[PDB]
């Protein structure tokens, strides 16, 4: 802009959006085909191109901060429109949380809805909450103190050693807890298929681990930028999503914990 | 310049508007389309053009004899056809057509410039979502060739995918419009997001919030809405896509499902979509009956606090989606006490609007009439909904053919006409070439003639009890059909007007040169820019006496 | 022309904070409504 | 045969009152009509008046008021003192059709696709109502001298077509019928216009629905739910007949045969 009198970042033409739009109309067409008998190509094809649309997309995204684009009001900008994105994942756990609260509370049974069943579901073995549960739960609880202190140092005291040593750990947890997750699926003694209560126990935590793999990989970026030093107490964005980002995951855990494990026994 | 740099990398937050219009164009007349087969089959009794027969012949083969009438006696009454093509119409419409344009394509080029500022928040972001729309488009259309229930191809279950309906039909059509309807929510959260960060970021200095102009408050709520509406869209269906591809048992008995709690999930979000769809058009009548009646905007608090009333009530009222479904009677007063209070916040939209004009002078122009009928049809909708909103009442009108007529009245008579309104309003400003002051309005004329004959009659029809979704019906319904249809066609007809007079304005229209072509009153930003405005525009921030 | 970061963002941080604090509010005031029916009729 | 509630050509109104709620339906309607038949009026005469006696040649000058408070209290009180009213004569009409008396028969319908399922509890009856033009009775549901024929031998008319059953559900004049609706497979929906009365067929779930008789006669009603292909073609008859030839009924339907 030859000559303005306004901080907003304009931008260059960009491909990127497109071919991600390609890449997806091919992931989830492969994907349709990949549940009705046919061969999975198609569908990695659409994820791997993508994911080299995101890649590029967000290193760009670093490269025009880079380039000084990222002025005090473009940095709100991001910072409010990350937001949202927080509020709308909190929408969709609504529903998965709606259907648990609707089934636990009125099950269905054969006299339904004069009667309701029982729940949990007549010879479903609810898991113990204190044995690996709650495990879980410290593990989210100590890395979210584990990846803050990496954020105070960074703007509190300008630490980066401290910064990178919070991340790494804070990164090695989130990673912890997926492999305790998946040991709790192999010991599940419920199943998937023909009954609600593993449909809704396994989508909600299904979708909420998927969540941890985003947070724990975005955190590593982090860890990355941090160690080709990208971060300064005044400019740090990718960190502030970063631990807000990791922090609604662990209170969508805690409250998932509370709503199916604790409350739901 | 290239061609290809300019529409496939798009950054401009005024080419991805006229993208998404002509886009949104495009479907409604391919979905407009299916509208006149049906027309055409329900015209009359009996099966003549949805035969079983057709099928055997290639799809190039009969496709073309669907278009000609067939003797009861040799055609086969093919059903099937007629669930895919309702559900073309329903899907498309609600998903590709009407929000797309109302609101990516008049909300993503102007809401920005009302409050003066350079492009939106996010721009590579919405591009994106402007190709994000594409795809859905296309998955949804190609679910219309591939495997569908009943050995044919296209999912017939409806615009919503119920279930069990939509978990037990064959082959992957539905899977494809499952997916569609994800990227459509996808692409609408990308825009709610960026036009939220946006407006409340990107304002000119001076402008308040209450100091914005109304169509951009509508994209506002609007936007709130989506944002907090879609992703509980994302899990409904999820939970259909799990059940048919997963074996799981979300809404199946035999598992311990239930398929009501599927209409609690997706009515939450199916009553937010319309608030979606005509939020924007209360935005464009507003500016319209502002310029128009060359006065401003009765009690503009109000209305903006009437739009938030809309889009708050409108996430508690969605069990009126399910009257009969099996509801306890304290839920049917909860939700039928709470629909009708949406009227207090509507009525005052209304009555502000002829408060405008009252004591103004007003100007017939092209843009006027559509903001006119709008305010008489939307009304006539209205109503409909409050006698639909009492359940006693509802058991009787739910699921025929009454029900049909309050949407459309207030979906093809009310949003419609709010696109239109914004079309001829804004063709000049956005194309440097305005329109013809006579087509425009023997298209107002002959629309509002025929949509009324469309619909009108189909009110009758609800209350005889013709129920909806059939491909035929009883000898005692002809007489209005054929109205309704005949209808149809008259409308079809307009359609086809309006595209040309379209087309010939692109072509050898008005050079447009000056920079408001209407009034003094027309106030808003827009106005200041060059007609078609500048590559970059407020490079230069609108300095606050600009306005 | 050139002056980056040099532009008044007063009104933009009032909005923020309002807009955070509305929100709050918001929420908030939804978990209580959500738990009043809860108490009232499930 | 008595052939009353069914759709009558050209109609543009209900179909006959068979019943208590049926009577109170089309009066709630009736009332809610004229109040918002003079709504509309109003608010198009309004818009009408103000576009003429404000058009720019009319009035060459525009006014600059924005506000008049006394008129906005008005008109957002006036609409909901409207909505009370109906308030006042509507709930009570949803309580006296969802709360349910003590019957005095009781059916069970079941929704299966492309045909419904009675039963009667207590008399150990049981057995299904087809469209006349179902493939079930040869047909491929559209008119054919043999359907023509078939509906004659019935006690219908051609112009029935769509409307008749192989099965009639036979029922009681003054008696309370209590019908408890669900589906077998996916969802349908069963409904008497003449009663008043309809409700969904749903998988997994038992609704109840009561309805009273005044009169005798054929009463018709149609599948109301997108359920499959023969959506269209899942009709719905229910004769209501004297206390005195129910109870032949009765000994006749044990037989094994299922037609009045
Ligand atoms: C944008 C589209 C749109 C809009 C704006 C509305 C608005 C309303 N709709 Fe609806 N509606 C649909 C689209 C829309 N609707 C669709 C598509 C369906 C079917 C979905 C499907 O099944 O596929 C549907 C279905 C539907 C039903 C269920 C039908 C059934 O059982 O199948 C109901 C029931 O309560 C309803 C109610 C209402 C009401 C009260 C309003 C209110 O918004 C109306 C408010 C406006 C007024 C009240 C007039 C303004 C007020 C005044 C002028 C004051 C004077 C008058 C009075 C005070 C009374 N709508
Ligand atoms: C707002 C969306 C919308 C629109 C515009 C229409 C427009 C029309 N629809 Fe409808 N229709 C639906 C949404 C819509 N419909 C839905 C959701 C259903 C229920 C689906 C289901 O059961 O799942 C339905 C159902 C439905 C049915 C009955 C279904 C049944 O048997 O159950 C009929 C019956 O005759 C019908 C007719 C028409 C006609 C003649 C038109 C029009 O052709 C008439 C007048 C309008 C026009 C002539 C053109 C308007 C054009 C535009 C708005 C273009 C936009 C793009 C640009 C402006 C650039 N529609
Ligand atoms: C098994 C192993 C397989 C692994 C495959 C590997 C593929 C790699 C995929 C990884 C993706 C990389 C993610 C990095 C994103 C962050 C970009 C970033 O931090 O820059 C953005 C900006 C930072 O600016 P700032 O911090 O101020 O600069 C300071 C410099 N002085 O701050 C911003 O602009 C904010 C941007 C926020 C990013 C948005 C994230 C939200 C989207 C979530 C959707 C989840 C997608 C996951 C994909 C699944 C497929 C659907
Ligand atoms: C019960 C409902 C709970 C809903 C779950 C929501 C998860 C909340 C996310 C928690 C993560 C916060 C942890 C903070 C650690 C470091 C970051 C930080 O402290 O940001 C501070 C920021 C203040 O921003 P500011 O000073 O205005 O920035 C420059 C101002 N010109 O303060 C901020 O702006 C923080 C922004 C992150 C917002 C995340 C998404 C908010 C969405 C709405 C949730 C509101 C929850 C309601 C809580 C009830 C309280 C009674
Ligand atoms: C993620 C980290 C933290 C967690 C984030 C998400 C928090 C979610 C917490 C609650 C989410 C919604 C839970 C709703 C519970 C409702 C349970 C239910 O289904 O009620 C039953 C009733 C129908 O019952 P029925 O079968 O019809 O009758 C049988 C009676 N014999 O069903 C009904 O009438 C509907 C019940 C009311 C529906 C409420 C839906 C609103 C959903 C939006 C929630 C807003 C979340 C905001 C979070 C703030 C964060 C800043
Ligand atoms: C209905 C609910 C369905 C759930 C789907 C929800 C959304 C899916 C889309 C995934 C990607 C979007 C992630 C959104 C994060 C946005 C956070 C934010 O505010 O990012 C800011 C940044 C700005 O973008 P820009 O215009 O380039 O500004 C440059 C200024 N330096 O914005 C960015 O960094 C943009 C990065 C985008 C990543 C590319 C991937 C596109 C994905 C499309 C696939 C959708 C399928 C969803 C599947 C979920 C199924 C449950
Ligand atoms: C009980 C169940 C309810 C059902 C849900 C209801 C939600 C419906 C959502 C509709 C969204 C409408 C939002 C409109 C709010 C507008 C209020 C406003 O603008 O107040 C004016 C105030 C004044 O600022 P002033 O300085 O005078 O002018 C600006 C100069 N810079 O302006 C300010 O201080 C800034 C205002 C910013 C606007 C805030 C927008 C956020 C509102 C959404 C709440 C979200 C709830 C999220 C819950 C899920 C979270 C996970
Ligand atoms: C950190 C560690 C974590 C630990 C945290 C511990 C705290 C736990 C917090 C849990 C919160 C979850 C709440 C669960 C909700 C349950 C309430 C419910 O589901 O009641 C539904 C109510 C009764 O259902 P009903 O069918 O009548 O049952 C009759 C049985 N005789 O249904 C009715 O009576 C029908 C009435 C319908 C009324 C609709 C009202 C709207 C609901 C709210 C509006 C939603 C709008 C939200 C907007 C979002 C965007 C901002
Ligand atoms: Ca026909
Ligand atoms: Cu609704
Ligand atoms: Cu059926
Ligand atoms: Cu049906
Ligand atoms: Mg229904």
């Amino acid at each position: 802009a030859h000559a303005k009198n306004h901080d907003y970042h304009i931008l260059p033409p960009s491909i990127w959006p497109f071919m991600a739009s390609v890449g997806a109309f091919v992931m989830l067409f492969g994907a349709v085909l990949w549940m009705h008998g046919s061969g999975p190509w198609m569908g990695l094809i659409g994820l791997v191109v993508v994911l080299y649309t995101m890649f590029g997309w967000w290193s760009d995204v670093v490269t025009e901060s880079l380039e000084g684009d990222h002025t005090p009001v473009v940095r709100l900008g991001l910072r409010w429109g990350f937001i949202l994105f927080i509020m709308s994942e909190v929408m969709f756990f609504s529903a998965w949380f709606w259907s648990f609260f609707k089934h636990a509370l009125y099950p269905m049974g054969p006299e339904s809805p004069i009667i309701d069943g029982i729940f949990p579901p007549e010879g479903i073995i609810t898991f113990d909450p204190w044995h690996l549960p709650l495990i879980n739960t410290l593990i989210l609880l100590c890395s979210g103190c584990a990846a803050t202190w990496a954020h105070h140092a960074l703007v509190h005291e300008n630490n980066r050693r401290d910064v990178a040593w919070g991340l790494a750990l804070a990164i090695a947890l989130g990673a912890l807890f997926t492999v305790f997750q998946a040991y709790e699926y192999s010991h599940a003694a419920f199943g998937f298929a023909g009954n609600i209560y593993g449909a809704n126990f396994f989508m909600a935590t299904g979708f909420h681990g998927f969540h941890v793999i985003v947070g724990t990989i975005f955190l590593l970026v982090c860890l990355i930028r941090v160690q080709r030093g990208h971060f300064t107490p005044e400019k740090h964005v990718g960190f502030e999503a970063a631990i807000w980002y990791w922090h609604f995951v662990d209170v969508v855990w805690l409250f998932l914990f509370a709503s199916i494990y604790i409350w739901g026994q | 310049r290239g061609f290809f740099t300019r529409w496939f990398m798009s950054t401009n937050h005024k080419d991805i508007g006229v993208l998404y219009l002509f886009t949104g164009g495009l479907v409604g007349l391919i979905s407009v389309a299916f509208t006149v087969y049906m027309r055409m089959e329900l015209m009359a009794p009996g099966v003549q053009f949805m035969c079983a027969e057709h099928l055997e012949s290639g799809l190039v083969k009969g496709f073309f004899q669907s278009l000609w009438p067939s003797a009861v006696e040799n055609c086969t009454p093919n059903g099937h056809l007629w669930n895919v093509m309702i559900t073309g119409h329903g899907i498309l419409m609600m998903f590709f057509v009407v929000i797309p344009a109302l609101f990516g394509g008049f909300g993503n080029y102007f809401m920005p410039l009302h409050i003066g500022a350079p492009d939106m928040a996010f721009p590579r972001m919405n591009n994106l979502s402007y190709w994000l729309y594409v795809a859905g488009t296309s998955l949804a259309v190609a679910s219309l060739f591939a495997p569908g229930g009943n050995g044919q191809l296209g999912s017939g279950i409806g615009w919503v995918l119920y279930p069990p309906l939509s978990t037990s039909e064959s082959g992957y059509s539905t899977d494809l419009a499952i997916f569609a309807v994800h990227l459509s929510g996808a692409s609408s959260i990308l825009g709610a997001i960026n036009m939220i960060t946006t407006f409340l970021n990107m304002r000119a200095p001076g402008m308040t919030m209450h100091k914005v102009p109304l169509f951009a408050w509508s994209i506002f709520v609007t936007a709130w809405l989506i944002l907090l509406a879609l992703p509980v869209l994302a899990g409904a269906i999820t939970m259909l896509l799990t059940d048919r591809n997963f074996g799981t048992t979300f809404f199946q008995p035999s598992g311990g499902g239930d398929p009501v709690l599927y209409q609690h999930i997706l009515w939450f979000f199916g009553h937010p979509q319309v608030y979606i769809i005509v939020l924007p058009a209360f935005g464009i009548v507003s500016h319209v009956i502002a310029t128009f009646a060359k006065k401003p905007i009765f009690g503009y608090l109000p209305m903006v606090y009437a739009m938030v009333a809309i889009g708050v009530l409108g996430f508690v009222v969605w069990a009126h989606h399910m009257y009969t479904a099996g509801l306890s009677l304290t839920q049917q007063s909860y939700f039928m006490m709470a629909t009708m209070v949406i009227a207090v916040p509507t009525g005052i939209k209304i009555f502000s609007w002829i408060a405008t004009m009252w004591g103004g002078s007003i100007e017939l122009k092209t843009p006027m009439l559509w903001a006119l009928g709008f305010l008489f049809l939307f009304t006539v909708g209205g109503v409909t909904g409050i006698v639909l909103s009492q359940a006693s009442v509802d058991r009787y009108y739910h699921d025929t053919y009454y029900v049909v007529a309050h949407f459309h009245y207030v979906m093809s008579l009310g949003a419609v006409f709010g696109i239109f309104a914004g079309i001829y309003f804004w063709i000049g400003k956005m194309s440097g070439r305005q329109y013809p002051e006579w087509a425009g309005k023997l298209h107002f004329w002959m629309m509002f003639v025929g949509a009324n004959l469309t619909f009108f009659p189909q009110h009758f029809l609800g209350r005889q009890g013709m129920p909806r979704r059939y491909i035929d019906y009883p000898e005692a319904f002809a007489t209005w059909n054929f109205v309704s249809s005949l209808g149809a066609f008259l409308s079809f007809a307009s359609f086809l007007f309006f595209l040309g007079v379209i087309f010939y304005t692109l072509t050898r229209g008005a050079r447009v040169t000056a920079n408001n072509y209407w009034n003094e009153h027309a106030d808003t930003l827009e106005w200041t820019l060059t007609s078609p405005p500048p590559e970059h525009t407020f490079e230069q921030l609108p300095k606050r006496e600009d306005w | 022309g050139h002056v980056a970061g040099s532009m008044d963002i007063t009104q933009q941080e009032k909005t923020f904070a309002g807009f955070v604090r509305m929100v709050t509010w918001a929420a908030v005031v939804i978990v209580a409504a959500l738990i009043f029916l809860a108490l009232a009729n499930a | 045969l008595e052939i009353i509630g069914r759709p009558q050509p050209g109609g543009t109104g209900f179909q006959p009152s068979a019943s208590p709620v049926a009577t109170q339906i089309h009066w709630l309607d009736g009332f809610i009509l004229v109040i918002i038949a003079a709504i509309t009026i109003f608010v198009t005469l309004l818009i009408l008046y103000a576009v003429w006696r404000f058009h720019e040649k009319r009035n060459k000058v525009p006014a600059r008021f924005t506000h008049n408070s006394p008129l906005e209290i008005a008109w957002t009180i006036v609409p909901i003192v409207i909505l009370v009213a109906i308030g006042a004569f509507s709930l009570p009409v949803l309580f006296n059709q969802q709360e349910i008396p003590e019957a005095d028969v009781t059916v069970k319908v079941t929704g299966y696709q492309w045909y419904w399922g009675y039963e009667y509890p207590d008399e150990e009856i049981s057995f299904e109502s087809y469209m006349i033009g179902s493939p079930a009775t040869g047909g491929d549901n559209r008119m054919s001298p043999e359907v023509e024929q078939q509906l004659i031998e019935a006690g219908y008319s051609r112009d029935e077509f769509l409307l008749a059953t192989d099965t009639a559900m036979v029922v009681p004049v003054n008696k309370t019928v209590v019908v408890q609706v669900t589906g077998a497979d996916v969802i349908h929906s069963w409904t008497v216009p003449a009663f008043g009365v309809k409700q969904d067929a749903v998988p997994g779930r038992l609704a109840q629905l009561w309805f009273r008789a005044e009169r005798e006669g054929i009463f018709f009603g149609q599948c109301s739910e997108l359920c499959g292909i023969s959506h269209a073609y899942m009709p719905i008859t229910v004769k209501v007949v004297s206390e005195e030839a129910y109870a032949a009924w009765l000994e006749q339907a044990r037989g094994g045969t299922y037609e009045l």
